[PDB]
DNA sequence: CGATCCTCTCGAT
RNA sequence: AGAGG
């Protein structure tokens, strides 16, 4: 995540070849899409880099301070006095083809986040296993190596779908099931069975 | 509730999720190591032995593989341990707990589950790395963004389970929506960005490209289609490789606005055969509208061979632009010098009429209309000013953009972003509202201790001058931060509300489903209705059409329906129909269109009666445009030549055409009544389409195509009915809670403003549901 | 010499600049690709730590390790050990470095490239010295230790490309720009008022011929002339980035046409 | 860290919203989504 | 407030019409008052149409606001579905809430109505007037893990 | 976890020969190679060097998903010209056209003096 | 077959408007007092004057998958300037015998008015457009 | 770096989280709405530090 | 009984999702548990794809016991049902 | 005109978490907000100790850099002494569309 | 946490110009900017990489075993 | 007498 | 409790 409440995963990774770059030979380390700005209204992040930008080349820290003077303006006066396009763009080749990209990408430097929470300390998967004590059911977390809850909502869903099979097949067969005795008369569990 | 209702449940998946430019929409991928953890049983028979024996061989820990080898008496061969798992000679009947390969069912899901959609099977794809990977374009029914969502799967174990899911569940079943009768999933981010770059008049490509995009679309034909320009350069239009993506019998028209039959601003849409002919490309097409591309693939050439055309548009599209590129930068924020000069100005206005309005009612003049105070009437005003300001400010920035300007560009595509974004972002931010007044005085006559005491004034009430670009002050800051949290704290309470709402309206309807009578009973066996949504029609299979016999002048009406033989000038000419001049002055054929002419009156009346306001479109089965317009292509219907049908034809045709639009069955009094209601709108509809006049002058239809019409019209009707079994109960319990639920949790975005709803709105839909003697605005509206 | 022709304007130790007439974008592109992953070269990869009593995790230490640039000068004469006979590794696939430090000054120590030394028989191959360009002599800076810490190790340095990991690469950046008048009109520049004030202008626009402002757009015009700038991290010298890099294309094209011959017996 | 040690928990007429009096003394950014929204604060 | 009518020469037309909006209800007393519509008149208290005008106007206010929160917001729901609860809710004489109170004291099942609410006092209540479970609801066969009569297990398959 | 080995991007596996050539299903004089561990250095090389061949009508290349080091080349020729051939005539152009810039920046090379 | 229409047009309008490859233009018949015309231009690869004298012409001639050129021996119909490859969607019947075309050229649009147009243009998703000068 | 401020109890950092309560003695007037037979009321809530 | 007669049958004559699901469903468990197939597999091997093509050639021999509210039921052969769908 | 007292610096009616984020006055309110809840997640020096202290969990940066854009606030915070990121170098582009 | 060696970015050799870098600053009275382009940081992704450097190594160093 | 879903972590008695 | 979407 970027400084400004801007969370994304990775998609994929691009080694350096394949990777878009500027005549420079200047290659991104991250790419974020266009399309998580105009509602996200992160116009700061926009800021952030265009000043980290100016920052790297003056060899000088950014005043990212915020009740400033400081302006989009001023910056990009700054930028253009460094010989790049003043509003960040620069124009880019695509690394496959070696082609110039008919669009110029705006791109500098950005501070992001590493954060905690990684695939690799969130995937399950279970098949059979840890069963509950008194339910009989299987168990709660990863860890536990339970198995994942099928809430009503769930249940419900089916049930729209008119997936009868299915929904009895996924609370019994998978998770529960049991096979009691029954009286005939009395229609209770009081049945002593002697199964051999 | 937790243990019977719900349950914990073995066979289950789960892992963040991914987005896929390369996977198909009804696939998901499915991490190696997950395909390894999750088995299926598979019994032992000839036709599958020998890739089961090699399953077995490759053990555990190869992926196509299994791990225990259940035979007959129980016994669980364990594959990991067993001293014998490196021969295994299986026999018939015995089971293989083999690996989840390709291909597989599965149903996938995203909690909240508060929607039919929220849960659909996916055909299995084995990949490396650690997440689930999904096509795009499932993002939406889901409700998934790509920012660490996590998405749990789960797997059948029984031949008669996996059909449930496949034959019910498939992802591509579940395209066209029965909640809002038009289709849930369309084409989504880059995807629709660039369609609309690449379907631009401008956008040309050369061969090279052309080439690789067509190589790029899996069904293609192999044969270049001629370039648009065959001039100093072999160039093709975008337009045109798209089209590649476009199957044959694909007939779409639209109309925006200045689109004529020429479109010189390059607006509506026109696709003949499977082609398309003008109009740019973005969401009123290929978006989840209701008379989309995507509605028309999946009716005319059907859900699976619609599923693949998702990918194809994606594989061309996605391909165009990682060569054409797309970015977003500060650049698309600044705006023009003499444009900030004239939304400054607007501001300043705004902000002298809301000084005069004050200043008026500090002289005692401003006086309120009746049932509010001069203070209520005052504020009214001055926030009418100030929003008023913001909106002209917002427009003077839009339309000072450059065709250019990316943030302008994803509006245009409506990709993503809104005029509201462009105004704030660049322009104004606006005035800020907690409970839907302006900031009020929090300190004793005042919203803070830099003000003076008693100050009403736009600034010191909450409205921010300025826009995200230029920055905020610290009283607009904060401002801003109280209407901010306004939102925030609403999901927290609204979310927990819409929910509860939703379990409650789907308990209370659970049981309630279509029988074999089409009548809506519950578990009791009640009648809820005598026919689902009085039709006993599926919600899946409805659309808006007009009904041209309620509206217009009667004169325009006359011009349109009435054919009098009896009459020289206001008869058919022979030059469309073979027969016209053979029938001039019939009496027993001015009969009938005299018969027809009175029904098509009768109609007039009944739909005005009903529809009160003169509302034509209405969601009805069967879109007969399209059947029309499709025999038209067809049959390459020659509009220069006359026609080979009879009044007698076009009259009995439609008339005998009614008799056979059975929705229930019974020979019975009752029954055969229910039926004749049940189709009463539908056939006002098919009579005002198939009216004799407007077969011939207009549609110019021939015998041929007339007849073919006639048997498409009964066949897409009949397939439009409702199926006996229908959940229909929790179905609208979801298709009312879905929407609740999700008109807050969004929340916002943004702070200004976005109520009513929240606000108008979860607490009156309370007071619904509940029956709340105590009502919070009772009104009584007299006429 | 009868195809493609080369223009070298600027050259030095570690870096080369030149044009590139008569050529294919495909081509000029696949050279840098080339250049970028491709190229097989020298690096360290396995540590085999005795002792580590710094700061700094072991794996972070074996990480540097990695990274630190060697000679990769008689490459073509090292194998890759996949291929080797041998089980694990030996001398013809190969090289053995040795790091041993102790903090033993009451001043920070510090461990430099330059204090890793070969104990593998190189059998005169100009190969894995640590490349020292460091006006000093010391190298990479690997650890700092206080007075007290030992840090005892032992490095394997195997052959590899940069496709595999990035330790490989003889890399460095390669600048790359054809047409700097935009007379291919092969980018739309975006602008507020004007294109021309608002985009500063190349180096390489001395180097061109000025469009022609009201004169026809050259539809026909096909994208040769390409200015590039190849810089060397050190292991491998500029001259021969790009004579590798040539080579190795070359090469990959040659075992694709290798391959149908293959093919075509049976 | 620095942040936990200056949080402000206020258990159970409008108590979520950022009132103009925090001006200065709570910041108006710093508060957790949902559950303890508005309740749980950073000085 | 404008109204869709029909000019002489037969299309519809605007023709902005003067109405009273009232804070405040006595439907019953209002209708009565010359000079108004008595055919047009409305209330957003759906309870007191019910009550004033019957069940069936009743059923008809009930969607309209219904329709009107869904609407009055953004979003479109297809009539049937909103046509479906309104009927729910009234198909019994009168206004049945969508609450403990209303749907769950309803003559339905037993281990249906305790899948709900008040789990424990609807089980009490069936122990005490030994109430017989159909065994034909949803929830009573999710409870059962039996196949329910729904949409795959709703018709029998035989040989 | 979940990831493959960073030599599976050039290392041939279990049998899996460079280059599979299979017949078009639907124009003629048509083929479709795929090409084992490789990228766009050699594709879309390949590919444009195919497009100067002024005797072949298609030639175009794609690779289906970046997980993988594979991509699928398509060929047509006019009759009587074996697309495999075209193909082997692109290559050699290819390793020609190479030959000449080693030969002339080497030449160029030892001109030059730092 | 061979031609299909032929005429020489004088520029009346020239309108980029949003566009920058593209020109919609129109034009009348220095011989039909009534012919009118409306085109959508690539005025990069042919640009074009106000008031300038061409000769435009509609063929038919010179299904099956497109071979590029390579000049050879193959001469195809033009020692013309400009030529396009369109679709016909629609035969406007106006006043009197007024019949005017349409043609989508890939998305450029074609518009061309007067009265003998008859047995000419068929309703044919071919056609090909000529322009000399 | 560290600033303090935490408890180590039983080898565990402990924050004590300050807790937001409404200030005593303070003389608060309060409208008593619609169903009730009291219009006003004017409470207090007497502490001793 | 109740049992309605094969004369008056007021239930669609075409099959119902849930009709087809079911079918295809139980006729896949036939085939997966070796039961023989009553058409010519055209290289087959697909439980459910073989059910599909048995479906399509109409020689599945099982009927769709239809109820209705009163406890009647209407029964119809999966070869009489029309596969629209 | 009738003041009595001057704040110090506006940048101060902000805390902690908030005193991080770059131009926090150019972003819609939220944001602002979620950034709060989301640097409080992030890697990075804790402590110099961190070599010393037997704790559950523990997650360090390997080479943390300090942002090339700062508030003031900063400073007192011991940001740049003690990060929570890396300054990547970030292209805003659709590009695999992945 | 001592000076990477290589940037991330573009892979120029950034382990060796640290001491360098501060003698520039310390001894040499330079500015930023100006010493890392004397140190040959020409791109700004190898600008960063010593700009936005904080060498807790020192201070690791500085505890007592 | 009710007050959205699922998930994941640490670790008090 | 704390946290995630
Ligand atoms: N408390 C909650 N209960 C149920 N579902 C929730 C809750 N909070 C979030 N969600 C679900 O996950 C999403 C969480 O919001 P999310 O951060 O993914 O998206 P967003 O509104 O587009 O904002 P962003 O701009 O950060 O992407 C919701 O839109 C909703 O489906
Ligand atoms: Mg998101
Ligand atoms: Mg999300
Ligand atoms: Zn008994
Ligand atoms: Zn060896
Ligand atoms: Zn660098």
């Amino acid at each position: 995540a970027s400084r400004h409440g801007q969370k994304g995963t990775i998609g994929i990774t691009y080694r350096r070849e394949d990777m878009p770059f500027t005549a420079e030979g200047i290659v991104p380390d991250l790419i974020i899409n266009p399309h998580a700005i105009p509602s996200r209204m992160t116009v700061a992040h926009l800021i952030e880099c265009l000043l980290s930008k100016v920052a790297a080349l003056s060899g000088n820290e950014g005043d990212a301070s915020p009740f400033t003077d400081i302006t989009v303006e001023g910056i990009s006066k700054l930028l253009r006095e460094h010989g790049y396009q003043s509003r960040g763009f620069e124009v880019m080749y695509n690394g496959h083809t070696g082609k110039k990209l008919m669009a110029q990408i705006f791109f500098g430097p950005t501070y992001y986040q590493r954060l905690r929470h990684m695939v690799d300390d969130k995937i399950h998967a279970r098949a059979r296993g840890p069963m509950q004590v008194l339910t009989r059911q299987p168990v709660e977390g990863r860890s536990r190596d339970g198995g994942l809850r099928f809430g009503e909502m769930e249940r419900d869903c089916m049930i729209a779908h008119g997936a009868a099979s299915f929904l009895k097949e996924r609370l019994m067969e998978a998770s529960d099931a049991f096979r009691v005795h029954i009286c005939g008369i009395c229609g209770l569990m009081t049945v002593i069975a002697k199964l051999n | 509730r937790g243990n019977l209702m719900g349950k914990r449940v073995d066979f289950s998946a789960r892992t963040v999720i991914s987005g896929d430019p390369n996977l198909e929409l009804d696939q998901v991928g499915v991490p190696k190591s997950i395909a390894k953890t999750l088995t299926y049983p598979e019994v032992v028979t000839p036709y599958n032995i020998d890739r089961l024996t090699q399953l077995v061989r490759n053990g555990p820990n190869e992926h196509p593989g299994a791990k225990y080898v259940i035979r007959d008496s129980g016994d669980r061969i364990d594959l990991r341990y067993s001293k014998r798992a490196g021969d295994i000679q299986l026999q018939y009947g015995w089971k293989v707990e083999r690996h989840i390969m390709d291909n597989d069912p599965v149903l996938f899901n995203r909690q909240p589950s508060l929607h039919k959609m929220s849960m659909m099977a996916h055909r299995v794809k084995v990949i490396p790395y650690s997440t689930f990977r999904l096509n795009l374009s499932v993002t939406s029914p889901y409700n998934a963004d790509f920012d660490g969502d996590e998405m749990n799967l789960h797997v059948p174990q029984s031949e008669e389970t996996r059909a449930e899911l496949s034959q019910l569940c498939a992802v591509p079943l579940q395209i066209v929506s029965p909640q809002s009768n038009k289709p849930c999933m369309g084409i989504v981010q880059d995807t629709l960005c660039g369609i609309r770059k690449l379907t631009l008049r401008d956008t040309f490509i050369e061969l090279d490209q052309v080439l690789n995009m067509l190589y790029w679309v899996p069904d293609w034909d192999g044969v270049i289609p001629t370039p648009a320009i065959i001039k100093p350069k072999p160039l093709w239009s975008g337009k045109q490789i798209l089209s590649v993506a476009i199957p044959n019998g694909i007939h779409l028209q639209r109309f925006d606005e200045g689109t004529t039959l020429l479109s010189p601003k390059d607006n509506g849409m026109l696709i003949i055969d499977g082609q398309i002919i003008f109009g740019v490309v973005e969401k009123k097409t290929v978006g989840s509208s209701n008379g989309g591309l995507i509605h028309v693939v999946t009716r005319e050439k059907g859900p699976q061979v619609c599923a693949k055309l998702f990918g194809n548009i994606q594989k061309v599209v996605n391909f165009w632009l990682l060569h054409n590129g797309f970015s977003t930068g500060i650049g698309d924020t600044i705006a023009d010098g003499p444009t900030m000069r004239e939304i400054t100005e607007t501001i300043a206005e705004a902000k002298k009429k809301v000084l005069d309005v004050t200043k008026e009612a500090q002289a005692n003049l401003l006086t309120a209309k009746h049932g509010m105070t001069l203070r209520e009437s005052f504020e009214d005003n001055v926030v009418r000013f100030l929003n008023e300001a913001r909106d002209k400010a917002g427009r003077l920035a839009e339309v000072n953009l450059k065709d250019l300007n990316n943030v302008k560009q994803m509006v245009m595509a409506g990709s993503k972003g809104s005029f509201i974004n462009i105004a704030q972002m660049s322009a104004c931010v606006g005035q800020q509202s907690v409970e839907g007044k302006r900031i009020a005085f929090g300190f004793v006559d005042r919203t803070l201790p830099h003000f003076s005491k008693d100050d009403y004034s736009p600034e010191s009430k909450g409205f921010v001058e300025n826009s995200y670009l230029r920055g905020l002050t610290p009283q607009e800051f904060f401002f801003h931060a109280m209407g901010g949290r306004e939102g925030l704290i609403d999901t927290a309470v609204k979310t927990a509300e819409t929910g509860y709402i939703q379990r409650r309206l789907v308990k209370a309807l659970e049981d309630i489903m279509v029988h074999y009578d089409n009548t809506t009973r519950n578990s009791l066996g009640n009648v809820i209705q005598f026919i689902y949504g009085e039709d006993g029609m599926d919600a899946a299979h409805i659309e808006k059409q007009s009904l041209d016999t309620i509206g217009g002048s009667d004169a325009a009406f006359e011009k349109r329906y009435r054919v009098d033989l009896l009459n020289t000038d206001h008869t058919l000419d022979p030059s469309l129909l073979e027969s016209g001049s053979e029938i001039l002055g019939d009496l027993k054929l001015q009969v009938l269109l005299d018969e027809e002419y009175k029904q098509l009156v009768k109609d007039r009346k009944f739909l005005r009666e009903v529809f009160v306001d003169g509302e034509a479109n209405w969601p009805l089965p069967v879109n007969i445009r399209r059947i029309i317009q499709n025999a038209q292509q067809t049959f390459h219907i020659d509009h220069t030549k006359p026609s080979d049908l009879t009044i007698k034809d076009i009259v009995l045709g439609v008339k005998d055409l009614q008799e056979n639009l059975l929705v229930l069955r019974g020979k019975n009094e009752i029954i055969q009544n229910a039926q004749r209601d049940a189709v009463t709108l539908f056939c006002c509809l098919l009579r005002s389409r198939l009216a004799t006049r407007r077969v011939l002058q207009e549609y110019r239809l021939t015998k041929q195509a007339f007849d073919w019409v006639l048997s498409n019209i009964e066949a897409q009707f009949l397939r439009s009915v409702v199926h006996p079994g229908e959940m229909v109960g929790v179905l609208a319990a979801q298709s009312i809670g879905e929407p609740a639920t999700q008109m807050t949790l969004n929340t916002f975005h943004f702070a200004g403003v976005a109520s009513k709803k929240v606000t108008s709105g979860v607490p009156r839909l309370k007071e619904i549901l509940n029956v709340a003697k105590n009502m919070k605005t009772p009104s009584l509206t007299v006429y | 010499e009868e195809g493609p022709q080369v223009k070298i304007r600027e050259a030095s130790k570690d870096n080369v600049d030149f044009i590139l007439s008569n050529v294919d974008l495909a081509m000029a592109n696949s050279l840098r690709r080339v250049m970028i992953a491709e190229i097989p070269t020298l690096a360290i990869d396995s540590v085999e730590v005795e002792t580590n009593t710094t700061v700094l995790a072991d794996e972070f230490i074996a990480h540097r390790l990695g990274l630190i640039p060697l000679q990769s000068m008689d490459i073509e004469q090292l194998e890759y050990s996949r291929d080797c006979f041998c089980e694990d590794h030996c001398d013809k696939c190969s090289v053995v470095l040795t790091l041993q430090a102790f903090g033993e000054s009451e001043s920070t120590t510090n461990v430099y490239s330059k204090d890793l030394v070969i104990v593998s028989n190189l059998m005169g191959r100009n190969i894995g010295h640590p490349i020292i360009q460091d006006k000093e002599g010391n190298g990479v800076l690997i650890c700092k230790l206080r007075k007290g810490q030992e840090l005892k190790l032992t490095c394997v340095a195997k052959k590899g490309i940069a496709k595999e990991h990035a330790k490989w690469g003889p890399a460095a950046a390669i600048e790359f720009e054809y047409d700097p008048w935009n007379k291919l009109k092969h980018t739309d520049y975006w602008y507020e008022q004007d294109s021309a004030k608002e985009w500063p202008q190349s180096k390489n626009c001395e180097y061109e011929d000025p469009p022609n402002e009201g004169d026809p757009f050259d539809y026909k015009a096909q994208a040769d002339t390409f200015y590039m700038n190849v810089e060397s991290v050190g292991s491998i010298p500029v001259d021969q980035v790009v004579v590798r890099g040539i080579d190795t294309l070359q090469k990959k094209v040659a075992s694709i046409l290798l391959a149908l011959t293959q093919m075509d017996q049976d | 860290t620095l942040s936990h040690l200056r949080r402000t928990n206020t258990p159970i007429a409008k108590p979520r919203q950022l009132h103009n009096t925090h001006w200065g003394l709570v910041c108006p950014a710093e508060t957790p989504e949902g559950q303890a929204c508005g309740l749980v604060k950073n000085l | 407030y404008d109204r869709k009518v029909p000019s002489p020469t037969g299309e519809y037309v605007k023709e902005p019409e003067w109405v009273l909006e009232t804070d405040g209800v006595n439907l019953s007393e209002v209708m009565t008052v010359p000079g108004i519509d008595p055919t047009r008149i409305y209330t957003n208290s759906f309870i007191d149409i019910m009550e004033v005008l019957g069940i069936e106007a009743g059923r008809a206010a009930l969607y309209k606001e219904v329709y009107n929160v869904i609407a009055s917001d953004g979003s479109y729901v297809n009539y049937r579905h909103m046509a479906l609860l309104v009927d729910v809710m009234t198909t019994q004489g009168g206004l049945t809430s969508v609450t403990r109170h209303g749907f769950n004291r309803s003559n339905t099942g037993a281990l249906m109505r305790c899948s709900f609410e008040e789990t424990v006092e609807i089980l009490f209540e069936a122990g005490a007037s030994a109430e017989l479970d159909d065994c034909r609801g949803v929830s009573e066969n999710v409870i059962l893990g039996q196949m329910a009569p729904i949409g795959t297990g709703a018709f029998d398959v035989m040989i | 976890m979940n990831a493959p080995d960073r030599f599976e991007l050039f290392l041939l596996g279990e049998g899996e020969s460079k280059l599979k050539i299979d017949p078009d299903t639907k124009a003629p004089n048509a083929v479709v190679i795929t090409f084992e561990k490789e990228d766009h250095t050699l594709g879309n090389l390949i590919r444009a060097e195919l497009l100067n061949d002024r005797k072949v009508l298609f030639a175009a290349y794609k690779v289906e998903h970046p997980f993988f080091a594979r991509f699928k080349l398509r060929i047509q020729t006019t009759e009587g010209y074996d697309p495999k051939d075209a193909l082997k005539n692109a290559c050699n152009s290819i390793i020609n056209k190479l030959g000449a810039l080693k030969t002339n920046f080497e030449t160029e090379w030892n001109l030059q003096t730092l | 077959s061979n031609t299909l229409f032929d005429d020489i047009f004088q520029v009346s309008e020239v309108d980029p408007g949003r566009y920058n490859k593209v020109c919609r233009i129109e034009a009348a018949s220095t011989t039909q007092d009534q012919c009118k015309l409306t085109l959508d231009i690539n005025v990069e690869l042919f640009p074009v004057a106000a008031q300038d004298s061409l000769t435009v012409t509609i063929a038919s001639s010179l299904t099956r998958s497109w071979r590029p050129p390579q000049a050879g021996d193959r001469s195809l119909a033009d020692d013309y300037d400009y030529v396009m490859y369109g679709t016909a969607y629609k035969f406007e019947e106006v006043s009197k015998d007024l019949i005017a075309v349409y043609y989508s050229f890939g998305g450029l649009l074609m518009r061309l008015e007067g009265n003998y147009r008859n047995l000419n243009n068929l309703k044919q998703e071919n056609a090909y457009l000529l322009i000399r000068r | 770096f560290d600033m303090g401020g935490y408890f180590i109890i039983n080898g565990s950092e402990k924050v004590l989280i300050a807790q937001e309560r409404s200030a005593g003695n303070i003389v608060q007037v309060f409208k008593k709405a619609a169903p009730s037979p009291i219009s006003h009321v004017a409470e207090i809530r007497s502490a001793l530090e | 009984e109740k049992a309605i007669p094969k004369d008056q049958r007021a239930t669609t004559p075409y099959m119902t999702k849930y009709e087809r699901a079911r079918i295809l469903g139980t006729r896949a468990l036939q085939i997966s548990m070796n039961a023989p197939v009553f058409v010519d597999l055209e290289g087959e091997t697909d439980p459910l794809r073989i059910a599909m093509k048995e479906l399509a050639e109409k020689k599945i021999p099982l009927v769709i016991r239809r109820y209705l509210p009163d406890g009647s039921f209407e029964d119809w052969s999966v070869e009489e049902l029309i596969v629209d769908l | 005109t009738t003041f009595t007292h001057c704040e110090i610096h506006p940048s101060m009616i902000l805390g902690v978490a908030a005193s991080i984020i770059p131009f926090p006055d150019h972003n819609q309110s939220p944001r602002n907000t979620y950034q709060s809840a989301m640097g409080k997640q992030a890697m990075g020096v804790f402590l110099t100790n961190y070599n010393v202290r037997m704790d559950t969990m523990a997650n360090i940066l390997y080479y943390p850099q300090k942002p090339l854009g700062t508030t003031r606030a900063m400073e007192y915070l011991k940001f740049r002494e003690l990060p929570a990121g890396q300054n990547a170098i970030v292209a805003i582009a659709c590009y695999s569309g992945y | 946490m001592i000076v990477p060696v290589r940037c991330f970015s573009c892979g120029k050799v950034v382990g060796d110009k640290w001491e360098s870098y501060l003698n520039l600053l310390q001894e040499d009275e330079l500015d930023e900017g100006t010493a890392l382009s004397r140190l040959g940081l020409k791109r700004y992704c190898c600008r960063r990489m010593i700009l936005t450097h904080v060498d807790l190594i020192e201070k690791f160093l500085r505890y007592n075993p």
